[PDB]
């Protein structure tokens, strides 16, 4: 069965890295020299690095060749115990629907439970429930 | 092929069947590519969103289903090459999943995910 190795990339780039690497292997693949990969793994919860399917460590070592965004993982290519060839697929609970509990971040009701109503499926905005907090307008002058 | 990669990052959904992942602009105008007989997707938006869903996770960059790990274990072996997915959320209603069993195709649920 074929190896899955690793290597270093920037931190927030990984799905453009991924669409990097599609154009470069349509574009080399009726060439004389091909790209041996097999396929990458870029989950969602890491940010930092990506995986990478091969045999051989030449083979990333020479595919990787000419990107700018990988020179940095380029000297050293680590390898996974066999173990590890089913943990990275897994996923903990995408997180989007109806009827369920979310929290929010900027607004004035931070750190707050709330409850989801309704979607757009124009995917711009969602409505949430939740209970106000103002002061209807006697404290603040 | 250059049709199936997708063009920009955003609004990019994700089919249920073989978890096709590409732009919203493919879908509309070249749809799933890997099921389109048995799905009739191409020539409408609707369908889109009735049958894709956007809640999804985890993308891989399959290129050789017939030598691969991965593809047997997400059971992609007999699909094109593409960008698929590796846990997407949602059912379809119970009015398309009926005839797909009618027609000789397995309706399989591939949201690997765990819950909770
Ligand atoms: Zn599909």
């Amino acid at each position: 069965d074929p190896n899955l190795w690793t290597v270093k990339c920037k931190i927030g780039e990984e799905r453009a890295t991924a669409i990097s690497l599609m154009r470069k292997f349509i574009a080399y693949q009726f060439t004389d020299t091909p790209l041996q990969i097999k396929s990458v793994v870029a989950p969602e919860h890491v940010k930092g690095y990506i995986y990478v399917e091969a045999y051989k460590q030449t083979h990333v070592k020479q595919a990787i060749e000419g990107v700018g965004n990988l020179r940095l993982g380029y000297w050293n290519q680590q390898m996974v115990p066999i173990k590890e060839m089913t943990d990275v697929l897994k996923v903990v609970k995408a997180n989007l629907k109806p009827k369920s509990w979310v929290r929010l971040k900027r607004g004035i009701y931070k750190d707050d439970i709330a409850q989801v109503d309704y979607v757009e499926p124009s995917q711009n905005t969602i409505s949430l429930k939740m209970i106000p907090r103002i002061d209807y307008d006697r404290i603040k002058a | 092929a250059l049709e199936t990669v997708p063009k920009d990052l955003r609004h990019l959904r994700a089919c249920l069947l073989c978890s096709l992942v590409k732009t919203i602009d493919q879908f509309e105008y070249d749809g799933c590519d890997n099921c389109d007989a048995y799905l009739q997707m191409k020539g409408n938006r609707e369908m889109v969103y009735d049958c894709t869903s956007s809640s999804f996770d985890g993308i891989i960059a399959m290129m050789s289903p017939e030598d691969s790990w991965v593809s047997k274990w997400q059971r992609v072996s007999n699909f094109k090459p593409g960008v698929y997915a590796v846990s997407v959320t949602g059912r379809l209603p119970q009015g398309i999943v009926r005839e797909l069993k009618s027609r000789g195709v397995a309706y399989k649920s591939r949201d690997t995910a765990i819950k909770t």
